[PDB]
């Protein structure tokens, strides 16, 4: 009955042993995810409010903001949606203005 | 066939080859091409001609412009010389008036016999409207300028052979007539004079020395003109003398107070608009603009006066002024000229009447003719603000942008449930996902952060490219363009030069499909040709022509536009006013970065691409100019033709919109506009548009206890500090807002027809009395269709107004002198034929055309005139109301044995196929019109059988009430009871409507 | 023997599970710091939401104005070098800030083109718009005396004069906008023009003790025939209020007067 | 004597291992409970930031075939 | 005697095999943060773009209104 008592220990040892070395690898990996979870969390934090008040200025910027139109947009959105579609140029003669 | 009214723009520009033809000089027009062109077939044999040489024996070889000449024909031309027409029309007077009395008749023995009448009841009646008709200063006049009118249409329907040289010599003046041209023999004497010694009409053409020895021994001048000023001036001789008898006759009712100006005040007003004529020509016509002004600002004074409700008139004064010493200071007047010239409106500022005299004056701005228009002068006015830049805010669109989207998508979720399913990324509007996922709507007062999140919003094609279902807008025989390849065919081929190489001669899907394909770019679909607006007073204003595919591409983009869209923008203690501004000047300030984001966002709206943007597309790309026969585009030559120049009438970078075209996206741009203004300033603003009118109402809201002095005030401000906003916003869009021009009121608004004072209505019936006419254009010189058009105007005139006497009158007084025209003078009949004796074969006398004039036209007759049309406009049941008045009439005489042998008559030989177009009517052939072999006998033949239908006779012989008619019946029955009477001199308390159990 | 060995066996596992535990406590360690390491990352959510907000509202704005803007648009330095070349603005819109072309306006050193300044001062006309002085007109002494004559009937009336002079003390005295109002007042309750005029000389406080104005005049013939009936020896003491308008020193040396 | 003594070691070992294989349930259903909560706001974080910058990203490139 | 003994290293050999299977399904429960974790790198380097994009756009702004 003491070689069964024994096998039984032995056996059982080792698979505690196995248990702690499961239980170290968990520990790493737990520990390296801690680690490298949250690094960049600086960073992002002094890139938001950076973009924030640029983008604040200029759609501030953009009220004082003042447009002269011209004698090609017409032409222009012709040849663009003429390209769009059937993509050869208009016929010919030539539209109002070409650039 | 020639017309008998105005319906064309006046211009003089071919007259340049006739008296080329006549060896004279004559600079009507602008284009020196007409100076050496090679005179037509026609029009050349002048040279060959008798008459006409011997009619200019005495004349020098420079003539002179009609436009200084009108006024003085229209004082110096009356009834005393020697016509060629047999039958004058003033021998057929007495006659006229004679029926005129038998309205002061039967009227007065209806409204008698239906109860209204009258407590004050007056002997002296009859010989007042003899007096008032026989005493018309405009009589006589009117009867030589219609018999002059008849003459020239019967010269004119020839036109091509020797019966179409006609003579007049009228006292001190000499009128030839040729082929649609006229020339006016006149005394130098009558032309008012130069401070140099000529002219005034001569010193526009010709130098002082040059008009001096032109002349020398010669004491008559000539002046040439088309067959088109006969016309005018004949309407305006009509429209003269019916407003003067109207005034006249309105008087005898109510002396003490009227709702017409005077007949004296109008005739001084004439008189001063003719002399200012004489003396500025065409250019006169910017002072004769300012009636209308004028009267408007004279209105709005009639009420409590605040600072800013004189700004409008004092405005005007300003207007005025600079412009009459902006037209003079080159012109030489005379000093006594100087001052006689500042009348018309030292005259029309000084004048004290009620408002309803004001808004009745109103209506008589046409009375003086239209100037000639220059299609130079045209094109020049529109490519002067057409052609140029624009400073646009690229905030103040994205903001407009924004509202347009918000009140797309508020108009989804009113109707069809709630919202449209938003298509798009839910981040990109963090505000808005709150209402959405709620299923409702950002109501106004928060509703000014989350506006940039409508940008974002994304959504099915929410309506569709269905329900048309009237193909009559894709075809009403109007005016389109010609192609590309043959643009040229237009001209006349003798002032070109040159023979034109090129001569001229469906499903909405594939309409779709056609502008989809962009195919409205291809090289023969470019013209946009121009066309001369009909009468106005203005120096010229034009209406565009397209090619037939891009005209169907226009009108589907309008029904589809109307469909879907612009419906969310509908035309519509607590004080509220208004203001008013105007529409049409918009269309030429719209550029393509303004509206290129609304229209995308309305192709988006559907399933289709690139409909809703073919003007933009294609208006540059077209070459602009007018197409009128005798003036092509300066320096056309052959060579040169397929790219023709730019010159003074033509431009190529029409760069903005045109007038009508794409009507209803501009209307909801400026209603996105104005509830964006609505949006920024919190103030509740109700929109509404009439055609090229928009009225903005500004609701105040008062805590009450505040009185009524400074809420009005308080009321007005509001409104400006709203009109101020609205101003800048439509500056920073492009579009410019005059502010010396906003009216800024509280009681009186004008709006399209509708003019109000303080809710009470402002009668206007000279708009329609006053175009009662013996001739119009009834096909063929239909007797029916001129007495229908007489019954139109009379029911528009007793619309309005309080007097029933005026307008009857007038009407009375027309339909016999236009029976007898036609009886003795129709075009399509021969010469001296008498329509009186190829159908009766006697002469017909008073008697029968007195009775056939009467008995109503649903019975198939011919009277349009009956009282009972007085109370209502709308008749729930004509037949009877016809039987009742004929047996009324018939009743008053003692003829009561006629009625029967009077309204069987003889039904007409047709099947069951018009009953069911006429629900109430009677199968007889004289009711019906020519709704229903050369194509000249047969209408002879009809006509003549039409003829005898009419004044022949003993020939081809759970409940019943209507309770929303019952109100409008009594209701008329109290106004005509009491309409001249003091509101305290009425005696009567309640009146009972008893009913009698036979019908 | 077999006792000792189970005792030491017995020893060697609790000792084992002594190691075991020590682990245990460990691991909760690591744990329980990771769970409580992760705060930052809650209270970011914040700062985001306005960053949305902004970038939304930015790529809206800035998205309308490219797409309503041609492909043929013009950079800033290619507009000012093809403004070198004549005043002819560059085809397709070119985007300008308002205060640079405020200042370019004014500095004219630079050759700004004509139509581009002109329609940069019709945008600027509407910026001074309140709610008052919206439709007032601008009334000059030329205007108002025309404004005047309108309502007066008759040439060559005194009351002409009385305009002209009253035209003349409003110009100087730079208060023609009180006398319309005053006018127009009066006018629309009713009176006559002659009353409206008499009315604003004893009313407004510019008048009362001014003397009225000298003017020489050479001979009777100057003065209007409607003007004749109407002259006086001039008094020593003239008031305007009393009825004097003007005086007219005769080249002999005459003193005369007129009144209304 | 000795038996029963090596019995009661054996309880108390059992007993041990028992109280270390709870404690450990209960970590792991904290941990659990902890990633639950923490789950949603940093993906709703990276979501809006992924779509922001996939929107301003065509709106550069829209910009970009300008000059 | 022996039986008790029996039963006793049958109860702990129990616990051990329980005890296991706890700790592998504990293991297999951790093992599933990877998963969770990445959407925050990604969002880390997903602001890096936003950030250079934006400030090209702003570059661009300058280069096509004149500023001063």
């Amino acid at each position: 009955h003491s070689f069964e008592e024994v096998v039984q220990t032995l056996a059982s040892l080792a698979t505690v042993v196995q248990q702690q070395t499961i239980a170290s690898e968990s520990l790493e990996q737990r520990i390296t995810s801690l680690e490298n979870g949250l690094k960049p969390v600086y960073d992002m934090a002094k890139t938001i409010s950076s973009l924030n008040r640029v983008c604040a200025e200029m759609v501030a910027k953009y009220d004082l903001l003042v447009m002269t139109t011209g004698r090609a947009t017409a032409t222009a959105a012709a040849t663009e949606a003429y390209w769009a579609e059937h993509g050869q140029p208009p016929p010919g003669p030539s539209l109002y203005e070409e650039s | 066939y020639p017309d008998a009214r105005l319906s064309s723009p006046i211009v003089l520009d071919q007259c340049d080859l006739v008296t080329r033809a006549c060896g004279l000089y004559s600079s009507y027009s602008l284009n020196p091409q007409l100076r050496n062109c090679k005179l037509p077939k026609h029009i050349y044999r002048l040279k060959y001609d008798v008459t006409v040489t011997k009619f200019l024996s005495d004349v020098p070889v420079a003539t002179l412009p009609i436009d200084f000449i009108v006024p003085i024909l229209l004082k110096a031309l009356s009834g005393n010389g020697f016509c060629p027409v047999e039958p004058r029309c003033q021998q057929f007077l007495d006659e006229i008036i004679k029926y005129t009395m038998q309205d002061a008749l039967f009227l007065k023995y209806y409204l008698k016999n239906v109860g209204a009448q009258e407590d004050c009841v007056d002997d002296h009646f009859q010989e007042k409207i003899l007096s008032s008709i026989q005493g018309n200063e405009f009589l006589h006049q009117m009867f030589f300028w219609y018999d002059l009118a008849i003459l020239t249409r019967r010269g004119r329907l020839n036109r091509g052979n020797s019966r179409s040289t006609w003579f007049v010599h009228d006292d001190l003046i000499d009128i030839l007539g040729y082929g649609d041209y006229v020339f006016w023999k006149i005394p130098i004497s009558l032309l008012p004079l130069n401070t140099q010694g000529i002219p005034h009409a001569a010193m526009d053409w010709y130098q002082t020395s040059v008009f001096k020895e032109a002349v020398q021994g010669h004491t008559h001048i000539v002046s040439v003109s088309t067959a088109d000023v006969l016309i005018m001036c004949k309407d305006l001789i009509t429209c003269r003398f019916n407003t003067t008898l109207i005034s006249k006759i309105a008087e005898v009712e109510d002396p003490v107070c009227s709702d017409y100006p005077n007949f004296k005040i109008v005739s001084m007003l004439y008189q001063s608009g003719d002399y200012l004529l004489s003396i500025l020509g065409s250019d006169g016509y910017k002072i004769i603009k300012f009636l209308e002004p004028l009267c408007l600002a004279k209105i709005q004074l009639c009420s409590k006066y605040t600072e800013r409700k004189g700004r409008f008139l004092t405005q005007m004064h300003l207007a005025v002024n600079h412009t009459l010493e902006e037209i003079t200071e080159i012109r030489a007047l005379k000093p006594s000229q100087a001052h006689k010239i500042r009348e018309f409106h030292r005259t029309l500022i000084r004048l004290e009447m009620t408002p309803q005299q004001l808004c009745e004056l109103f209506s008589i701005q046409k009375h003086w003719g239209h100037p000639v228009l220059h299609s130079e002068t045209a094109i020049q006015k529109v490519k002067k603000h057409a052609t140029v830049l624009k400073a646009l805010r690229p905030i103040v669109i994205f903001e407009t942008y924004c509202v347009f989207k918000y009140s797309i998508a508020k108009h989804y979720f009113d109707s069809q449930g709630s919202w449209y399913s938003v298509t798009s990324d839910r981040n990109l509007t963090p505000g808005l996902n709150s209402y959405i996922k709620r299923n409702q709507f950002p109501p106004l007062p928060m509703i000014k952060e989350l506006l940039w999140e409508f940008y974002h919003l994304d959504h099915p094609p929410l309506f569709s490219t269905k329900i048309i279902s009237d193909l009559s807008i894709f075809i009403k025989d109007r005016a389109t363009a010609v192609e590309r390849t043959c643009w040229d065919a237009v001209f006349e081929p003798n002032v070109l030069g040159y023979n034109p190489p090129h001569k001229f001669s469906f499903s909405i899907e594939n309409v779709l499909s056609y502008a989809q394909k962009l195919e409205y770019l291809l090289p023969q679909y470019r013209n946009f040709s121009f066309s001369l607006k009909e009468k106005e007073l203005n120096v010229g204003r034009t209406f565009g022509k397209l090619p037939y595919p891009t005209r169907n591409v226009q009108t589907l983009c309008e029904a589809l536009l109307a469909d879907g869209l612009a419906k969310a923008f509908p035309s519509n203690t607590v004080r509220g006013s208004s203001f008013v501004t105007d529409l049409e000047k918009y269309n030429l300030a719209f550029r393509y970065e303004f509206t290129a984001p609304f229209i995308e966002y309305c192709n988006r709206c559907y399933g289709v691409k690139n409909v809703f943007n073919w003007m933009h597309y294609t208006i540059p790309q077209c070459y602009m100019h007018v197409s009128d026969y005798y003036n092509p585009p300066h320096n056309l030559t052959l060579e040169n033709r397929n790219n023709p120049p730019e010159g003074p009438s033509s431009y190529r970078g029409h760069m903005g919109g045109i007038e009508g075209l794409q009507q209803k996206l501009w209307t909801s741009i400026s209603c996105a506009q104005i509830s964006l203004v609505e949006i920024k300033t919190g103030f509740k603003l109700r929109s509404a548009v009439m055609g090229d009118n928009q009225c903005i109402t500004v609701l105040s809201v008062f805590p009450l206890e505040t009185d009524a002095d400074e809420q009005e005030q308080s009321a007005e401000d509001n409104a400006a500090r709203v009109a101020a906003s609205l101003a800048k916003v439509t500056s920073a869009c492009g579009i410019f807002l005059k502010p010396d021009e906003t009216f800024v009121h509280s009681g009186f608004i004008y709006f399209g027809k509708k003019q109000y004072l303080n809710g009470v209505q402002l009668p206007q019936s000279l708009k329609t009395a006053t175009r009662m006419a013996p001739l119009s254009d009834a096909i063929f010189d239909d007797l029916q269709g001129t007495l229908a058009s007489i019954g139109t105007a009379f029911e528009r005139s007793i619309s309005e107004t309080r007097h029933i006497f005026p307008c009857r009158i007038t009407a009375a007084f027309h339909t016999f002198f236009s029976v007898r025209i036609l009886q003795y003078h129709h075009l399509g009949f021969n010469k001296g034929f008498d329509l009186g004796q190829l159908t009766l074969g006697k002469p017909l006398d008073f008697g029968t055309i007195s009775l056939a004039l009467a008995v109503p036209q649903v019975l198939g007759g011919l009277s349009f005139l009956n009282p009972e049309k007085c109370f209502y406009r709308n008749l729930g049941d004509p037949v009877t109301s016809g039987l009742f008045q004929l047996k009324t009439y018939l009743r008053m005489i003692e003829m009561d044995d006629l009625f029967l042998p009077l309204i069987a008559k003889n039904p007409g030989n047709c099947t069951a196929i018009d009953f069911v177009l006429n629900p109430s009517g009677l199968n007889v052939p004289g009711s019906q019109d020519l709704t229903s072999t050369p194509v000249l006998d047969r209408l002879r033949k009809i006509t003549l059988q039409r003829w005898s239908l009419w004044f022949s006779y003993l020939d081809h012989c759970d409940s019943n009430i209507i309770f929303q008619n019952v109100i409008n019946y009594a209701v008329a029955l109290f106004d005509i009871k009491f309409r001249n009477t003091e509101a305290t001199d009425i005696q009567y308390n309640r009146a009972h409507l008893h009913l009698t159990k036979c019908c």
